[PDB]
C-alpha cells in the first residue's frame, strides 16, 4: 500500500526519502556475472555544517551548525546509474541522471547566508573488494562534481555576467578598473566533492537499501567574487536495485 | 450599569479624544501590528528572495539602503499565493529570508484600513452626520487593495504585489507598464484625469474662496483671523466668486450653488480614482492597454511607425530586463 | 511603394518556375494565416519552437526545401521535421491531421496556395522583421 | 451559424443584444420630454 | 589573470565554425539535413578528439554519414569549456528570438 | 422629495409600480440571455475552439451537457438555439407584466389583495416573501441536480479519455467533504470553494443547498425574527436593498476568482486555459521540446542554481521550474497523468508523454489569457495579428468591476438607510446640533 | 551614521504627531 | 442587409414618446 | 557605505536652523498673552 499525491501534497513528505522497516537486516547477493542498476537513489539531508575561518595559523576552525532558510527543497531523488562489479568484487555505482542537485542556503550564526549546490552530479562510488552480498555493513565511498552554483547566463545586480552581461562597472565610467576585476570578470568553478554512503538496512526480498551519508563539498563562490566555504552534509539515503 | 453595557458605552463614546468604535476594535490592533512590523523591517530586515530564485534583494537601512531605496520586500515567488504566517516557518530566519513580513504587514493593513473606512461611517452615525465620507475614502482604499491583493491574485504571487518602498513603487510601475501597457489603458487615463482634475479643482476652489474673502482684518494681520471657528455667517462672498468665475469663462460654466460645487469637488477625483483602481484590478486579469503596434502600414505593407510603436520599444526594453534571471522560457505569461 | 507583381512573384517549385500571386490571393493568404497559423507563427516566428522560423533562408535549408509553393503546400499536407526524417502530423496542424486540428478541416487546395503565398511574399515586404522577433518590432 | 430556416433573420440577430442598452437611452428621451421632473 | 573564458573562446574556431564540443544545438540548423536528428546524436556523443570522429557515431545510416561528410568543413573541435556545457546549456542556452 | 436623477426612489412605497419595475427588469435580463445566445450561435463556427470566438454563453450551455460530445467537440447546435429562443420569447411575457404593473396596474398593491401587498416594516410579511424566494432558489439548485443525475449528465473535463458528458450517479453527500470546502483557506493550494475539482462534489453540494434553501424558506415563512435580530437590523426597503447589494458584491468577487482559477465548472476546452494552466503549459512545452533533443530535464541546472525545467516547491513536491514555480498548485486533466506522489514523476516525463498532451500544452500556452482591450492577443508588446482575448479575462474583469461598484452601492445605501432611520439623512438640525451639546474634546 | 540620521528624523516626526494631536491649540467656538 | 430590420428598432422607442406626447399621456 | 561625509552636517543644520527659528517665534508669541 502507498499514498497518492493528494495525500502527500503540502505535508513535506515529498522531500523525504523512502525508509526501510527496522526489521530489514538482510543481504542482497551479487551475481558476479549478471548486471545491475540503481533505479532510484534518494538523498535527504538533515544537517548542514559549515567550516569556520580561524584567522590565525594553528587553530583550524570547526564545523559549526547552520539554520536552513530555503525550506523542504533539499532532497536529491530519482537518481539512477550503472551498478558494476569490478574484477575484484568491488561494486561501482556510476550516476547517470536524476534530480542530482538542489540549491540550498543555510544561515550561520551572526547572519551570514551560505548558499550551495547540494549535488551528487557525476557520482562514482565504490565498495571494498570481495562484496558478493550487499549487507548492513557495506560502505560506498566516492566523489562527484560540483559545478558553479550559478550557471553562465546569470547576471549580477549590475548586469555583469559570463556568457551574457556587461564586462565592466558601467555606473563608474571613469573609475580605475583594476580594483574591480574580481567583480567584473566572472569565473565558472568546477570542483569535486566526496561522499560516503553507509548501508544500515537491506531488504533482501526487494533489493531496497537505506542508510546514512556524509558528503563534503564547497559552497557558492559567486562566480569567483569571493572565497567559498567548506560544507559537510549529513543525512539519510534510500536506493532500489534491479537486475539490469 | 452592567459591565458589558459600560464597555459598549466606552467603545462608542463620542467623548473619547479619538473615537474607538466597533470598527476601531479591529482597526487598532491590526494597524499597530502592521505599523510595528513595518517599522522594524524597514530598518533591520535581512534580504528577501522576492523572485524565488535565491537572489535576495536587500531592502532595509542597516543592509545598505537609504530612505529612497529601502523597502519591505514582497514575499518569495516560491510561496506564490500561499499563506505564510510566522508559525508556518521552521524559524524566524526562514520567514525573514522568504519575505514573511510583507504578508503580515499587508494583511493587517488592508484589514485595519477597511475598518478605518467603517469607522468613518460609524462616528458619522454617532454624530448625526450624513454617512458618505467613507464612500470618498473607498477610492484610495480600493487602490491599495488593487496593488497589494488583487494584482497578486490574478498574477498568482505576492511577489508581484507592490513593494513597500519608494523605489520599490517605481519598480512596480515600470514592470506594470511593460506587461500591461497601462498608459494606453483608458481606466488609467481616467485616473490621471481624476488626479490632474482633482488638483486643478483644489487650486481653483481654494483660489476662488480666497479671492472673495470679506474684509475683516487689517494689512498687518493674517486674513485668516477674519474667520472665527463656529461663526454662523459665511466668510467669503460666493456671488462675487461666481461673478468673477462666470466672466472668466462664461456665466453658465460657473457654480452659484455651493452644495453642487462641493459635491462636484468630491465626485470628480473619487470617480477617477475608482476607475484607476479598477484599471489595476482588471489588468490583474491581463485585460491590458490598447495595442496599436504595427497598426499603420503602407500600400506595400511596410510598417509605418506611430508614437504607439515608439512606446512599444520602451516597453520592450523594460520587459527584457526586468527580473533578468527569473525566466527560463521565452514568454512572460505572468 | 506598393504591392507590385514583382513582389507577388514567388518560386512555385525547386525547378525554378515562378508564380505571380494576385493582390487577392495575398490578402486571402494573410487572412488564412492569421486564422490557422498566427497563434504560433505571428510575424514568421514559432512561439513553441523559436529555433525554427519562417524566414526564406530557413525554409530554403529545410529537407525537403520549403522555400517554394510546392514544398509549403506539401508541408501543410504532411509536415516533417527540418531534416525530413520524421512526420510530425501528430503535433503540427495539417490536412493529414485535421481530425485533431479542426481548423484545417475547411482549408481547400487554393487556400493552401494563398497561405504558402503569404509566407513567401511577407519577407519581401517586411525584411528582417519577418521571423526576426521582438528585436525588430 | 443559425439553422437554415432562420438564415433570414441573421442581420436582425446581429443587432438584438444591444436592445437592452436602448432602454437606458430611452429613459433619457422620456425625461427630456417631461422636463426632468 | 582574470579572463572571461567565453570571450576567449570567441577567439578560437569556436568563433567561426560549429564546435562539435561546445556549440548549442540550435546552430546545427544553419546547414541542411543536420537538425534535429544528427544534431541530437552529435551533441549526446560529444566530446570529439577531432572533427572526423563524428563518422564513428554508432548507428549511422550511410545517408547520415554522407551528410556529415558533406559538412565536415563547417565543424571544428576545441577543448570542452565547462561554462558552455554545464546546465544543459548545449540543449537550451537561454536564447530564443 | 427626490430629484429626477434619483427618481426610482419614488417607487419605495408604491408596491404596484415597483413590482412592474422588477418584472420589466427581469425581462431585460432574460432578453439578453436569449439575444446574446442567438448572436453567439449566428457567429459560431464549430471547427474553432469556443475561446477563439468571444463566447461566454455557449460555454455555459455546453458545460451542462448539451450540444457537445467527447472532448467538447460540438456535435449538435440545436440545444443552443433552443435556449436562446425560449429565453428571448419568455422576456416578452415578462416585458408584458412589467409595463403593465409599472404603468397601468394599481400603483400600490396592498388594497387590492392583502397577500401581494407589503409594508417594508412588516417583519413577518418580509420574511415570508424571503421564504418563497428561498424555496424557489432551492428548487433551482435541484434542477441542476436533476440534469446531472436524470437528464443527460454534465460535461466532465476530467472524464477519462479527454473529457465527455457523464451522468452523475454518486453525488457526494458526506458533509465532511461538502462543508469541508467552506472551511478550506482561500489562499494558495487551498482556494476555499474555488478548488472544487470533481462533479460528484458539485452535484452533492447542490443537493445540500437545495435542501438547505427549502428548509430555510419554510422556516422563514413560519417564523418572525427574534428580538436580537429585531434590535440589530434596520427595517426598511433601502436597508434590505443594501443587504442584498453587499451579498451580490461578495458573490461577484467569488465568481471572478472562480472563472479565473477553476477549470472544472469552467472547462478549459470551452473557456480557454487558466493563467496558471497556460503558464504550466509553457514549461511543459519546452520540457518536451528540449527532452526530444536529448536534454536530461531532471538534471539540468538553470542559471540561478534551481532546476531549469524541474525544481521543488517549498514542501518538496517536484514542480515545473522558471517563474511558473508560483503556479504549482495547478491541476488539469492533461497534466495529472505525469504526477506521482512526490509530484511530477521523472520516469513518466521521460517515457510516457503522449502527443495529445504535447498538443494540449502547445495550444494552451498560445491561448494564455493575456490580451489588449482591442483584442490583440498575447503580451502587451506583441504585434497585431491574433484577434484574441480569453473568455476568462472578459469574465473575471467584468465581474470584478461589477462586484466593486455593488460594494460601493452597499456602503451608499447602508449608510443612507441608517441615517434615514435615525432621521438625519437630509442634514443637521441647526437648532439641535448633536455636537453643540457635547462636551469639548479638549 | 546615515541610518541613525534617518531614524532620528522619523522619530521626531512621530513625536511631533503626538503633540499636534494631544497638545493642539483646542478649537473654541465663536 | 442591416437597415431592412434595424432602423425600425431604434426608432421604435422615441416613437412611443412622440405618440404619448402629441396625445397627452401619463408620461 | 561610502557616503558623503558632509551629508550629516548638512542634514543636521537643514533641520536645526529653520526649526530653531520657528521655536523662537512661537515661544515669544506665547509670552505676550
Ligand atoms: C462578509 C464579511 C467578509 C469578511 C471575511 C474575511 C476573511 C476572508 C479574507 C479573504 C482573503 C482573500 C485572499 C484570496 C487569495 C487567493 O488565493 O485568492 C484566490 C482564491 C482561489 O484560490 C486559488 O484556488 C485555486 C483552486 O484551483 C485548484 O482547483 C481547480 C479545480 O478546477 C483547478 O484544478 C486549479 O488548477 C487548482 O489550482 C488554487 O488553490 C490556487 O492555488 C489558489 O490561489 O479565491 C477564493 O478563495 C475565492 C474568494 C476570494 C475572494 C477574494 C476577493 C477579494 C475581494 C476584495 C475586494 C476589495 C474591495 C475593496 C473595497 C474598497
Ligand atoms: C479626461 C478624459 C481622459 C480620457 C479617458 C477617456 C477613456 C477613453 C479614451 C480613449 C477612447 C478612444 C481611443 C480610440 C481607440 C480606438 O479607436 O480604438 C480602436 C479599437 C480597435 O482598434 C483596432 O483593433 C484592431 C485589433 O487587431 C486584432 O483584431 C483584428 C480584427 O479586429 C485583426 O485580427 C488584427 O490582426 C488583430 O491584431 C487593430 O489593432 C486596429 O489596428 C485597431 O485600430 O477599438 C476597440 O478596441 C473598441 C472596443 C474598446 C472600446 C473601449 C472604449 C474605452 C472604454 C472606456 C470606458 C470609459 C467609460 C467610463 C464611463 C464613465
Ligand atoms: C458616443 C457613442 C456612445 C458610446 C459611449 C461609450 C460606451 C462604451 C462603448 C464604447 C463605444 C464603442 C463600442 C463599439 C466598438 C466596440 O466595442 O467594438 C468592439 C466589438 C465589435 O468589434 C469586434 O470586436 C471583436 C473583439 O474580439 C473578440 O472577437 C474575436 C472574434 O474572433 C475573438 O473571439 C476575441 O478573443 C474576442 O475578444 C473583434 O475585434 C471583431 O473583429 C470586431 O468587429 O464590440 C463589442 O464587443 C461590443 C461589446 C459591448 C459590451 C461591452 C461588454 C464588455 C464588458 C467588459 C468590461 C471589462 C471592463 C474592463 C474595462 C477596461
Ligand atoms: C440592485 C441595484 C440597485 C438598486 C435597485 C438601486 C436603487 C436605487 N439607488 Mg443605488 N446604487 C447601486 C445599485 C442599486 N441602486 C450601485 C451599484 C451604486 C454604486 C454605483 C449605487 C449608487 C447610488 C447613488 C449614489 C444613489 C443611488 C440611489 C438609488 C435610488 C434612485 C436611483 C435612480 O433613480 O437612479 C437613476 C439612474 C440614473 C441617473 C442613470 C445612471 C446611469 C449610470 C451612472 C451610467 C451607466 C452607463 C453604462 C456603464 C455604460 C453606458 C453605455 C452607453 C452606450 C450608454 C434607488 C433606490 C440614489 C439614492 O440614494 O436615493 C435614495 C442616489 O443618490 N444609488
Ligand atoms: C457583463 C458581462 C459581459 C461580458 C464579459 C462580455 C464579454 C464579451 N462580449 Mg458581450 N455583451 C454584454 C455583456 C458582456 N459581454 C452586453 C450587456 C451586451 C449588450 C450591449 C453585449 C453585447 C455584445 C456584442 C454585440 C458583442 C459582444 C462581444 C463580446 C466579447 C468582446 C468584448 C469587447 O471587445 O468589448 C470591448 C470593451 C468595451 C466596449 C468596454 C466597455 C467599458 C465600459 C463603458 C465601462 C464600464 C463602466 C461601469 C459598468 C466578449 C467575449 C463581441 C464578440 O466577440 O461577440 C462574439 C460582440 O460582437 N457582446
Ligand atoms: C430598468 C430600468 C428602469 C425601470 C424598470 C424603471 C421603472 C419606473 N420608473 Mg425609473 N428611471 C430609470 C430606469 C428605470 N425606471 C432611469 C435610468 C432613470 C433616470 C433617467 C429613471 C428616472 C425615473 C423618474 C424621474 C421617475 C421614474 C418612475 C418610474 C416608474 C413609473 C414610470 C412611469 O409612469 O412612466 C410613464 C412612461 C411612459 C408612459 C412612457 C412609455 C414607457 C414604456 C414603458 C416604454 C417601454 C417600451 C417597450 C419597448 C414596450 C414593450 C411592450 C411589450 C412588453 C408588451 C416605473 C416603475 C417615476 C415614478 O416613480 O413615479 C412615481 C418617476 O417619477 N423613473
Ligand atoms: C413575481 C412576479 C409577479 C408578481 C408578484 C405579480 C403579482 C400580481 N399580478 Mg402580475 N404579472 C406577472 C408577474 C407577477 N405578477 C407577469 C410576468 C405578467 C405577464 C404574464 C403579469 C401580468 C398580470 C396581469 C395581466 C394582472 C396581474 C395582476 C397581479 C396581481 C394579482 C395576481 C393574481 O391573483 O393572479 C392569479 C394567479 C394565477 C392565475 C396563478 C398564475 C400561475 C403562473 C401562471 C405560474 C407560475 C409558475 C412560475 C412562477 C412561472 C415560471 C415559468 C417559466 C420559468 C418557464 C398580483 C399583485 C392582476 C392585477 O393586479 O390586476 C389589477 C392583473 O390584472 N399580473
Ligand atoms: C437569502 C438568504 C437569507 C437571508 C437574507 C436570511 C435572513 C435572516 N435569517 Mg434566515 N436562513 C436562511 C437564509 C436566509 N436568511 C436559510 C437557508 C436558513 C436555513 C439554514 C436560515 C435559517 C435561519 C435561522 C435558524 C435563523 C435565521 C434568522 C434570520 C434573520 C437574522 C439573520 C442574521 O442575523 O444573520 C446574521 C448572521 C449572524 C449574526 C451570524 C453568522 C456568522 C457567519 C458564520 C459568518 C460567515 C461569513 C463569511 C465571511 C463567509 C464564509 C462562510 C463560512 C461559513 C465559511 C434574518 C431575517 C434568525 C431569525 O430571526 O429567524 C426568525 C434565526 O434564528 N435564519
Ligand atoms: C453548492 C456547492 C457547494 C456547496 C455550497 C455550500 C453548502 C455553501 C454554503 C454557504 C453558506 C453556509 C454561507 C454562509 C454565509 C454567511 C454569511 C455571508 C454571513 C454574513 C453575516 C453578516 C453579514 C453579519 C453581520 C453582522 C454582524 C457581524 C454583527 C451584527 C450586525 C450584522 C448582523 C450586520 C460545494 C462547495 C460543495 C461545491 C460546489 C457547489
Ligand atoms: C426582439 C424582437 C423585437 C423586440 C424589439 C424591442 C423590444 C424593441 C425595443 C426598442 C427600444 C426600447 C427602443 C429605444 C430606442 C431609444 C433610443 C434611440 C434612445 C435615444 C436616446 C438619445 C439619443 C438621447 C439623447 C439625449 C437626451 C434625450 C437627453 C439628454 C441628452 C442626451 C444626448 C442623452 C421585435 C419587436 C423587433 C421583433 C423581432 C425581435
Ligand atoms: O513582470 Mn514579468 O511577469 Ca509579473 O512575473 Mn513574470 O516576470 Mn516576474 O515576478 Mn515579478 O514580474
Ligand atoms: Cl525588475
Ligand atoms: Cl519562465
Ligand atoms: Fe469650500
Amino acid at each position: 500500500q502507498t499514498l497518492t499525491y493528494d495525500d502527500i501534497v503540502g505535508t513535506g513528505l515529498a522531500n523525504k526519502c523512502p525508509t526501510l522497516d527496522d526489521t530489514a537486516r538482510g543481504a542482497y547477493p551479487i551475481d558476479s556475472s549478471q548486471t545491475y542498476r540503481i533505479a532510484r537513489l534518494c538523498l535527504q539531508p538533515t544537517t548542514f555544517l559549515v567550516k569556520e575561518e580561524p584567522k590565525n595559523k594553528r587553530q583550524e576552525a570547526e564545523f559549526v551548525p547552520t539554520k536552513l532558510v530555503t525550506r523542504e527543497t533539499t532532497s536529491l531523488d530519482q537518481i539512477q546509474g550503472e551498478l558494476k562489479v569490478n574484477s575484484d568484487g568491488s561494486l561501482t555505482f556510476v550516476e547517470e541522471d536524476g534530480i542530482d542537485f538542489q540549491p540550498v542556503t543555510v544561515q550561520m550564526a551572526g547572519g551570514e547566508r551560505i548558499p550551495l549546490l547540494f549535488t551528487v552530479k557525476n557520482l562514482v562510488a565504490s565498495t571494498q573488494p570481495n562484496v558478493t552480498s550487499i549487507t548492513t555493513s557495506t560502505d560506498f565511498k566516492g566523489e562527484f562534481n560540483v559545478p558553479s552554483y550559478r550557471t553562465a547566463n546569470f547576471l549580477d545586480p549590475k548586469g555583469r555576467g559570463l556568457a551574457s552581461g556587461y564586462d565592466s562597472a558601467i555606473a563608474l565610467p571613469q573609475a580605475k578598473e583594476e580594483e574591480l576585476a574580481r567583480a567584473n570578470v566572472k569565473r565558472f568553478s568546477l570542483t569535486k566533492g566526496q561522499i560516503s554512503l553507509n548501508v544500515a538496512k537491506v531488504d533482501g526480498r526487494t533489493g531496497e537499501i537505506a542508510g546514512t551519508f556524509e558528503s563534503e563539498q564547497l559552497s557558492d563562490d559567486d562566480m569567483g567574487a569571493h572565497e567559498p566555504h567548506e560544507v559537510k552534509i549529513q543525512g539519510v539515503f534510500y536506493a532500489s536495485i534491479e537486475p539490469a | 450599569a452592567n459591565l458589558w453595557e459600560r464597555f459598549c458605552n466606552w467603545v462608542t463614546s463620542t467623548d473619547n479624544r479619538l473615537y474607538v468604535g466597533w470598527f476601531g476594535v479591529i482597526m487598532i490592533p491590526t494597524l499597530l501590528a502592521a505599523t510595528i512590523c513595518f517599522v522594524i523591517a524597514f530598518i533591520a530586515a535581512p534580504p528577501v528572495d522576492i523572485d524565488g530564485i535565491r537572489e535576495p534583494v536587500s531592502g532595509s537601512l542597516l543592509y545598505g539602503n537609504n530612505i529612497i531605496t529601502g523597502a519591505v520586500v514582497p514575499s518569495s515567488n516560491a510561496i506564490g499565493l500561499h499563506f505564510y504566517p510566522i508559525w508556518e516557518a521552521a524559524s524566524l530566519d526562514e520567514w525573514l529570508y522568504n519575505g514573511g513580513p510583507y504578508q503580515l504587514i499587508i494583511f493587517h493593513f488592508l484589514l485595519g484600513a477597511s475598518c478605518y473606512m467603517g469607522r468613518q461611517w460609524e462616528l458619522s452615525y454617532r454624530l448625526g452626520m450624513r454617512p458618505w465620507i467613507c464612500v470618498a475614502y473607498s477610492a484610495p482604499l480600493a487602490s491599495a487593495f488593487a496593488v497589494f491583493l488583487i494584482y497578486p491574485i490574478g498574477q498568482g504571487s505576492f511577489s508581484d504585489g507592490m513593494p513597500l518602498g519608494i523605489s520599490g513603487t517605481f519598480n512596480f510601475m515600470i514592470v506594470f507598464q511593460a506587461e500591461h501597457n497601462i498608459l494606453m489603458h483608458p481606466f488609467h487615463q481616467l485616473g490621471v484625469a481624476g488626479v490632474f482634475g482633482g488638483a486643478l479643482f483644489c487650486a481653483m476652489h481654494g483660489s476662488l474662496v480666497t479671492s472673495s474673502l470679506i474684509r475683516e482684518t487689517t494689512e498687518t494681520e493674517s486674513a485668516n483671523y477674519g474667520y472665527k471657528f463656529g461663526q454662523e455667517e459665511e466668510t467669503y462672498n460666493i456671488v462675487a466668486a461666481h461673478g468673477y468665475f462666470g466672466r472668466l469663462i462664461f456665466q453658465y460654466a460657473s457654480f452659484n450653488n455651493s452644495r453642487s460645487l462641493h459635491f462636484f469637488l468630491a465626485a470628480w477625483p473619487v470617480v477617477g480614482v475608482w476607475f484607476t483602481a479598477l484599471g489595476i484590478s482588471t489588468m490583474a486579469f491581463n485585460l491590458n492597454g490598447f495595442n496599436f503596434n504595427h497598426s499603420v502600414i503602407d500600400a506595400k505593407g511596410n510598417v509605418i511607425n506611430t508614437w504607439a510603436d515608439i512606446i512599444n520599444r520602451a516597453n520592450l526594453g523594460m520587459e527584457v530586463m526586468h527580473e533578468r534571471n527569473a525566466h527560463n522560457f521565452p514568454l512572460d505569461l505572468a | 511603394a506598393e504591392l507590385t507583381p514583382e513582389v507577388l512573384t514567388v518560386p512555385l517549385n525547386s525547378e525554378g518556375k515562378t508564380i505571380t500571386l494576385t493582390e487577392k490571393q495575398y490578402l486571402e493568404g494573410k487572412r488564412l494565416f492569421q486564422y490557422a497559423c498566427a497563434s504560433c507563427h505571428v510575424g514568421g516566428i514559432t512561439k513553441t519552437n523559436p529555433s525554427l522560423d519562417l524566414r526564406t533562408e530557413t525554409l530554403a535549408l529545410a529537407t525537403p526545401p520549403r522555400d517554394n509553393i510546392e514544398g509549403l503546400v506539401d508541408y501543410m499536407k504532411n509536415p516533417t521535421t527540418y531534416d525530413g526524417e520524421q512526420e510530425i502530423a501528430e503535433v503540427h496542424p495539417s490536412l493529414r491531421s485535421a481530425d485533431i486540428f479542426p481548423k484545417m478541416r475547411n482549408l481547400t487546395e487554393k487556400d493552401l496556395v494563398a497561405i504558402a503565398g503569404h509566407i513567401l511574399v511577407e519577407p519581401k515586404i517586411l525584411g528582417d522583421k519577418w521571423g526576426g522577433g521582438k528585436v525588430y518590432y | 451559424k443559425l439553422p437554415e430556416a432562420y438564415a433570414i433573420f441573421d442581420p436582425l440577430v446581429d443587432v438584438l443584444p444591444v436592445i437592452p442598452v436602448l432602454f437606458l437611452a430611452l429613459a433619457f428621451v422620456w425625461q427630456a420630454a417631461v422636463g426632468f421632473r | 589573470e582574470l579572463v572571461n573564458v567565453v570571450d576567449e573562446k570567441l577567439g578560437t574556431a569556436y568563433g567561426e565554425k560549429i564546435d562539435l564540443n561546445n556549440t548549442n544545438i540550435a546552430a546545427f540548423i544553419q546547414y541542411r539535413g543536420l537538425y534535429p536528428t544528427l544534431a541530437k546524436l552529435i551533441v549526446k556523443n560529444a566530446p570529439y578528439e577531432s572533427v572526423e570522429d563524428v563518422l564513428n557515431i554508432p548507428g549511422l545510416t550511410e545517408r547520415q554519414k554522407q551528410i556529415l561528410r558533406e559538412n565536415l568543413e563547417h565543424f571544428t573541435v576545441t577543448e570542452v569549456e565547462t561554462a558552455l556545457v554545464e546546465g544543459g546549456d548545449r540543449y537550451n542556452n537561454g536564447l530564443y528570438k | 422629495g427626490f430629484a429626477w436623477w434619483a427618481g426610482n426612489a419614488r417607487l419605495i412605497n408604491l408596491s404596484g409600480k415597483l413590482l412592474g419595475a422588477h418584472v420589466a427588469h427581469a425581462g431585460l435580463i432574460v432578453f439578453w440571455a436569449g439575444a446574446m445566445t442567438l448572436f453567439e450561435l449566428a457567429h459560431f463556427i464549430p471547427e474553432k475552439p469556443m475561446y477563439e470566438q468571444g463566447l461566454i454563453l455557449i460555454p455555459h450551455i455546453a458545460t451542462l451537457g448539451w450540444g457537445v460530445g467527447p472532448g467538447g467537440e460540438v456535435v449538435d447546435t440545436f440545444p443552443f438555439f433552443v435556449v436562446g429562443v425560449v429565453h428571448l420569447i419568455s422576456s416578452a411575457v415578462l416585458g408584458f407584466g412589467g409595463v403593465y404593473h409599472a404603468i397601468r396596474g394599481p400603483e400600490t398593491l396592498e388594497e387590492y389583495s392583502s397577500f401581494f401587498g407589503y409594508d417594508w416594516k412588516d417583519k413577518n410579511k418580509m420574511t415570508t416573501i424571503l421564504g418563497f424566494h428561498l424555496i424557489v432558489l432551492g428548487i433551482g439548485a435541484l434542477l441542476l441536480v436533476a440534469k446531472a443525475m436524470f437528464f443527460g449528465g454534465l460535461y466532465d473535463t476530467w472524464a477519462p479519455g479527454g473529457g465527455d458528458v457523464r451522468v452523475i450517479t454518486n453525488p457526494t453527500l458526506d458533509p465532511r467533504v461538502i462543508f469541508g470546502y467552506l472551511l478550506k483557506s482561500p489562499f494558495g493550494g487551498e482556494g476555499w470553494i474555488v478548488s472544487v475539482n470533481n462533479l460528484e462534489d458539485v452535484v452533492g453540494g447542490h443537493i445540500w443547498i437545495g435542501l438547505i434553501c427549502i428548509a430555510g424558506g419554510i422556516w422563514h415563512i413560519l417564523t418572525t425574527p427574534f428580538g436580537w435580530a429585531r434590535r440589530a437590523f434596520i427595517w426598511s426597503g433601502e436597508a434590505y436593498l443594501s443587504y442584498s447589494l453587499g451579498a451580490l458584491s461578495m458573490m461577484g468577487f467569488i465568481a471572478t476568482c472562480f472563472v479565473w482559477f477553476n477549470n472544472t465548472v469552467y472547462p478549459s476546452e470551452f473557456y480557454g486555459p487558466t493563467g496558471p494552466e497556460a503558464s504550466q503549459a509553457q514549461a511543459m512545452t519546452f520540457l518536451i521540446r528540449d527532452q526530444k533533443l536529448g536534454a536530461n530535464v531532471g538534471s539540468a541546472q538553470g542559471p540561478t542554481g534551481l532546476g531549469k525545467y524541474l525544481m521543488r516547491s517549498p514542501t518538496g513536491e517536484i514542480i515545473f521550474g522558471g517563474e511558473t514555480m508560483r503556479f504549482w498548485d495547478f491541476r488539469g486533466p492533461w497534466l495529472e497523468p505525469l504526477r506521482g506522489p512526490n509530484g511530477l514523476d521523472l520516469n513518466k516525463i521521460k517515457n510516457d508523454i503522449q502527443p495529445w498532451q504535447e498538443r494540449r500544452a502547445a495550444e494552451y500556452m498560445t491561448h494564455a489569457p493575456l490580451g489588449s482591450l482591442n483584442s490583440v492577443g498575447g503580451v502587451a508588446t506583441e504585434i497585431n495579428s491574433v484577434n484574441f482575448v480569453s473568455p476568462r479575462s472578459w469574465l473575471a474583469t467584468s465581474h470584478f468591476v461589477l462586484a466593486f461598484f455593488f460594494l460601493v452601492g452597499h456602503l451608499w445605501h447602508a449608510g443612507r438607510a441608517r441615517a434615514a432611520a435615525a432621521g438625519f439623512e437630509k442634514g443637521i438640525d441647526r437648532e439641535s446640533e448633536p455636537v453643540l451639546s457635547m462636551p469639548s474634546l479638549d | 551614521m546615515e541610518t541613525i540620521t534617518y531614524v532620528f528624523i522619523f522619530a521626531c516626526i512621530i513625536a511631533l504627531f503626538f503633540f499636534a494631536i494631544f497638545f493642539r491649540e483646542p478649537p473654541r467656538i465663536t | 442587409a442591416q437597415l431592412t430590420m434595424i432602423a425600425m428598432i431604434g426608432i421604435a422607442g422615441p416613437m412611443i414618446i412622440f405618440l404619448l406626447a402629441v396625445r397627452r399621456g401619463n408620461l | 557605505m561610502e557616503v558623503n561625509q558632509l551629508g550629516l552636517i548638512a542634514t543636521a543644520l537643514f533641520v536645526l536652523v529653520p526649526s530653531v527659528f520657528l521655536i523662537i517665534l512661537y515661544v515669544q508669541t506665547e509670552s505676550q498673552q
